[PDB]
């Protein structure tokens, strides 16, 4: 795994050593470069995982989060070169370190095979975006929308911290292998549900659930764009592989203690989706969204049925790139006029059409058009619900026709619509933003292609 | 000369346990053979050496 990590790391002096002009230029080559050296990670065995040595291992679950995130670094880079353009060199360089040092958590966490590592990591990841967000964010938001972020999930984390040492002094190991092999089943006893509530709560705050969501909205609109791409495409994605992963030992008593975060879940996307259908503000918009796509994620794992789980890590995947698109979306819009409410800015098909059918291929992916790995992961989890109980189709089908209906409407009010005259400053789209976007498109539409990849260990 | 310790010749037999002293504990086992190097190193957590 070092042959990614190394590189990774290597990626620090350069940048640090960089000269002032070449700063990005040589921050988006090796990056493009580390993610194509990640791409053979793909290559999964059939059933055993690659374990690469003692501390670092992958998986088909791992491998497509561990490419996700490598390939996502440049465009992060791409997209913060606009509006840090006139930061001083050194502050500039800050940004970029603070960048491949969250890139370089998330990989090992996504191949840490002790469970404490994973946790360090995991929670390694927090001053990074913290970092981020409350230094370089635009509003005065920023300093609470961070301290809420890192309170939610500290307050998950540290319950989990206690119970992982607890696993550790009883079971012996924490290595995910020996954890798998050598699993016990847990009893009913309070003890037992108390560490099934320590074990699931840090996940269940880092993928937002209805009730312990309330630091999305304001983490991915006070954050950068960059911050933001990060939060809504890979540190969500950490709740659902540490669930998946610590689910292992958390059973049969998941089959109890599931119903009411299950049920959160159902509600919370519909509830969700329905205030994205009265949002004023675009990122909040966007976040809403992802808090409703991720509760689809949190109710496949809760579910615990190979079809849920294979429909999970294809959502995972195919909301990552979807959230950090339209964001990106958003964010090109934002510079040009300077505000963030819906309903500012119309008419912009007009003005800027190939941005708009960026737009219009992003909203028919965020409402799941067939056969985008959107779709596939959707359907799968509806599938997996259906088995469940029959009347979850209920509430599906309901948040699949939120979810279209106000993708839409993001659409109609943006893209649509007459023009709004006195903003006379929307220059035409620089090839920085269409690239930013095609590099985001083109990626999902080819994996729809090859759905087995994203598919997770179970397919 | 009434102050130098004398020479005493009795008859009567030195006292085996002049305090009575109970017998004393057993020791504790003494050291062991040979150091060698930790089975697998720092068993902690995640290090490996």
């Amino acid at each position: 795994m070092l042959k990614i990590i190394i590189p990774t790391t290597m990626l620090l002096p350069m940048t640090w050593m960089s000269k002032h002009n070449m700063i990005w230029i040589n921050a988006t080559v090796h990056s493009l470069l580390i993610s194509l050296i990640s791409l053979s990670l793909l290559n999964q065995l059939g059933e055993n995982s690659l374990n690469f040595s003692l501390t670092f291992f992958s998986d088909s679950l791992s491998a497509p989060l561990l490419v996700l995130t490598t390939w996502l670094l440049p465009l992060m880079l791409m997209a913060s070169q606009s509006h840090l353009s006139k930061e001083t060199t050194t502050r500039k360089k800050l940004y970029i370190t603070m960048l491949i040092l969250l890139q370089l958590f998330l990989i090992m966490t996504f191949t840490a095979t002790e469970l404490i590592l994973f946790y360090i990591l995991f929670e390694a990841t927090l001053v990074p975006t913290l970092i981020i967000i409350t230094r370089w964010g635009n509003q005065t938001e920023r300093l609470n929308a961070g301290l809420y972020f890192l309170f939610y999930t500290l307050a998950g984390s540290l319950p989990l911290l206690v119970a992982l040492v607890y696993i550790q002094n009883t079971t012996g190991s924490l290595n995910f292998l020996i954890i798998h092999y050598w699993s016990h089943p847990l009893s009913n006893s309070w003890s037992n549900i108390f560490m099934w509530l320590a074990c699931i709560m840090a996940f269940m705050v880092k993928m937002p659930l209805y009730g312990l969501h309330l630091w999305l909205p304001k983490a991915h609109v006070e954050a950068p764009i960059a911050g933001s791409m990060v939060l809504a495409a890979v540190l969500l994605k950490l709740g659902g592989y540490g669930m998946m992963r610590i689910t292992t030992i958390l059973n049969p008593l998941t089959n109890y203690m599931a119903y009411p975060f299950l049920m959160l879940s159902m509600w919370g996307m519909i509830m969700t989706s329905s205030i994205c259908l009265r949002q004023t503000d675009l990122k909040s918009l966007i976040a809403y969204s992802s808090v409703s796509h991720m509760a689809l994620v949190i109710v496949a794992i809760m579910i615990q049925t190979p079809w849920s789980f294979m429909g999970a890590t294809a959502l995972m995947i195919a909301h990552g790139l979807t959230s950090s698109m339209l964001f990106c979306l958003a964010n090109t819009n934002y510079e040009r006029v300077h505000s963030r409410t819906m309903i500012l800015a119309r008419g912009l098909q007009t003005l800027l059409p190939l941005m708009a059918t960026w737009w219009l291929m992003a909203s028919l992916t965020n409402l799941a058009l067939p056969p985008s790995i959107n779709l596939i992961g959707e359907l799968f989890i509806i599938t997996a619900s259906f088995s469940w109980s029959n009347i979850t189709i209920i509430l599906m089908g309901m948040n699949m026709m939120i979810t279209a209906l106000y993708s839409l409407y993001m659409l109609i009010t943006t893209q649509r619509g007459k023009y709004t005259h006195h903003i006379n400053n929307i220059k035409a789209s620089f090839t920085r933003e269409n690239a930013l976007m095609a590099l985001h498109i083109l990626p999902l539409l080819l994996l729809t292609l090859n759905p087995k990849m994203i598919l997770g260990p179970l397919y | 000369e009434l102050s130098k310790v004398t020479k005493v010749k009795t008859d009567r037999p030195l006292p085996e346990n002049p305090y009575h002293s109970r017998a004393r504990p057993e020791p504790n086992p003494e050291a062991e053979g040979d150091l060698k190097p930790a089975k697998h190193g720092s068993r902690l957590f995640f290090w490996t050496m």
